[PDB]
């Protein structure tokens, strides 16, 4: 009663990649039928491939599907970039008496290129200042790969507090996004000419500067 | 043909979880489908729940089976979960959908929800505070802070701005409670005439702010 | 809402792997009453039941409905390609592994599964639905009961070919849906054999029902 994949896989654009799904004598292979969705981050899951075979309208030709005993497989038969997703095989069981859904399978596709940050700075509004708060946000956008170190800057020395920094996630066009905030008084934030947010990426450096 | 979730973000820890799918564009009472259940924990698979007949039949996942409480409302084209006793592993996306009627069996899940996060938590509910970014083409923006739990939506111009809009993933801070922004780059001549409003709206606390971002 | 009976169109028919064949034990099937309920006629019974296939649990055996026409050339409920057939057996079952009784299973998804067979008008006599020609006598009034006084073995009206169509519909009278497994080759009744039902009281000429739209969404299967 467990439809297993793979929990990873990887491809170049214009690869073949394949996806199993390995079942038993009491789902794939009672001949209840395997059918494959797609998923892109933040959105619902998308019926791609139905009865072991049968692609709905809207779906290319590059989606493939296949069964044979207790398993099946999904085939991606020429890679392209709007393909990463996470991808779920799903039959019946019928010791489960219902719908079974497997691991799922994260399709990652390689050979992007390096893209540096594009990086914008903010201060604190009036309406926050006037509420006796301040919030310097940096917004980091469209950089490939995933890694990035944030540092901040009060008139060229380190700010070692009020830091809070996302951890880097995948936007829709497959390139990564972050945010970082400072939070100060208003006693600090007009306490110093400058503040500085500094965004190192695969060993160079994109800084913006804001001031009072 | 549509599928709607309506319910709650928060419940708290050993209560009842309460959602509702509204069906439009076709009658739910056919008797070529079942209408089903699933969630999705964050970062993790999706797993039935279970499912209902038109005429009231019901298909339960055996490891959920004693918590689990599905119902149908073909008068208002509408059908129901109820998950009782409820913990963290119980926080995900759930989400609606219709799958086919194989003779004695299920087939595939056609059409789908757009999904509803439910977060399992003790804390209350928290609607942010939205401060404008102001621009100084150009960059302007809104903040939008201290909110709990996920997740919020900004538009901008009440959908009639979407081009050079990137709103962000929100932090989670030290507090426990979130914050993101969202900026829209526009071309720095209109900056004197055209306006701009962000609509920021948090459904967990039904929280709606609309605020105006002008230059200072 | 798919409803039943329908035009069964061969065209539009799909494969699936589970449609195997169907094994049909009806070894310990005896018939207990015999009615006239004003439309037409029902054979009850008690034992027997079906398996294999498509199937996960055997659904044992509740009664036998027999349909006709006006004349012999056109009665059946269901069509294949706008074919009909001279007359039409429903073998209705249940699904006692799960379910206690017959009214409880009406109220299910999974509830029902009624067997199709077809009687074309040849001029073969067939001694074993003969049995159920000899019967008739009893319950000429309208809703009339009688017992079956007669040793019958319902095995003996299957089909020669096995070969069915299958498809989620309904009870013919809408009181419940249903799993249908339909047989195309049907067997073979001398007119005499018919015509003594249509000499039944309400005189009922015919009790087909017409047939349903087959919708864009039902699928049917070839075994």
């Amino acid at each position: 009663s467990a439809l297993t994949q793979p929990p990873s896989v990887s491809g170049a654009p214009g690869q073949r990649v394949t996806i199993s799904c390995t079942g038993s004598s009491s789902n794939i292979g009672a001949g209840y039928d395997v059918h494959w969705y797609q998923q892109l981050p933040g959105t619902a899951p998308k019926l791609l491939i139905y009865g072991n075979i049968n692609r709905p309208s809207g779906v290319p030709d590059r989606f493939s599907g296949s069964k044979s005993g207790t398993s099946a497989s999904l085939a991606i038969t020429g890679l392209q970039a709007e393909d990463e997703a996470d991808y779920y095989c799903q039959s019946y069981d019928s010791s489960l008496s219902g719908a079974l859904f497997g691991g799922g399978t994260q399709l990652t596709v390689l050979g992007q290129p390096k893209a540096n940050p594009t990086v914008t700075l903010f201060p604190p509004s009036s309406e926050e200042l006037q509420a006796n708060k301040a919030t310097l946000v940096c917004l980091i956008s469209d950089f490939y790969p995933g890694a990035v170190t944030v540092a901040w800057k009060a008139d060229g020395s380190p700010v070692k507090a009020g830091v809070e920094t996302t951890k880097p996630s995948k936007q829709s066009n497959n390139k990564y996004a972050a945010s970082s905030y400072l939070s100060l008084t208003p006693e600090q934030w007009k306490s110093h000419r400058s503040y500085s947010c500094q965004v190192t990426h695969e060993g160079s450096t994109v800084e913006k500067t804001v001031a009072p | 043909l549509q599928l709607q979730e309506s319910g709650p973000g928060l419940v708290k820890p050993s209560e009842t979880l309460s959602l509702t799918c509204t069906i439009s564009g076709d009658s739910i009472s056919s008797n070529n489908y079942y209408w089903g259940w699933i969630r999705q924990p964050p970062g993790k698979g999706l797993e039935w729940i279970g499912s209902i007949y038109y005429s009231g039949s019901t298909y339960y996942n055996p490891s959920l089976k004693s918590r689990v409480t599905i119902s149908v409302d073909t008068s208002k084209n509408q059908f129901s979960l109820k998950l009782s006793s409820v913990t963290a592993a119980d926080t995900a996306v759930y989400y609606c959908a219709r799958h086919r009627r194989v003779l004695l069996w299920f087939g595939e899940f056609q059409l789908w929800g757009q999904g509803t996060l439910v977060t399992v938590s003790s804390a209350s509910t928290k609607g942010p505070s939205v401060f404008p970014l102001a621009p100084s083409t150009a960059a302007l923006g809104c903040l939008v802070k201290d909110y709990f739990p996920e997740p919020v939506t900004v538009s901008w111009n009440s959908g009639a701005l979407t081009s050079g809009v990137h709103t962000f993933p929100a932090v989670l801070q030290s507090s426990g409670l979130y914050s993101l922004s969202s900026v829209v780059t526009v071309p720095s001549s209109s900056l004197g005439t055209q306006t701009y409003i962000c609509n920021v709206n948090h459904k967990p606390s039904n929280t709606k702010v609309d605020k105006k971002v002008e230059p200072k | 809402q798919q409803l039943s009976p329908i035009n069964i169109e061969t065209k539009k028919a799909i494969s699936n792997a589970r449609l195997k064949p169907l094994d049909i034990h009806y070894n310990e099937s005896k018939p207990t009453t015999i009615q006239n309920t004003g439309k037409l006629v029902r054979i009850n019974f008690k034992g027997g039941y079906i398996s294999g296939g498509f199937l996960p649990n055997e659904y044992v055996l509740s009664s036998l409905h027999i349909y006709w026409g006006k004349e012999d050339d056109y009665g059946s409920n269901h069509l294949i390609d706008v074919y009909k057939y001279s007359g039409e057996i429903n073998l209705v079952h249940w699904n006692k592994k799960k379910y206690s009784s017959y009214e409880e299973a009406k109220k299910h998804d999974d509830g029902l599964i009624i067997i199709s067979i077809f009687l074309q008008v040849l001029d073969h006599k067939n001694v074993y639905f003969q049995k159920i020609v000899n019967q008739l006598d009893s319950i000429r009034s309208a809703n009339t009961s009688a017992p079956f006084d007669s040793v019958f073995y319902l095995d003996n009206l299957l089909p020669s070919k096995l070969d069915y169509f299958t498809y989620l519909g309904t009870t013919i009278n809408h009181s419940a849906d249903a799993v249908w497994i339909i047989f195309p080759t049907p067997i073979n009744i001398h007119s005499d054999q018919l015509s003594k039902f249509r000499t039944l009281l309400s005189y009922i000429t015919e009790n087909y029902r017409n047939p349903y739209k087959l919708n864009d969404d039902t699928e049917v299967y070839y075994s």
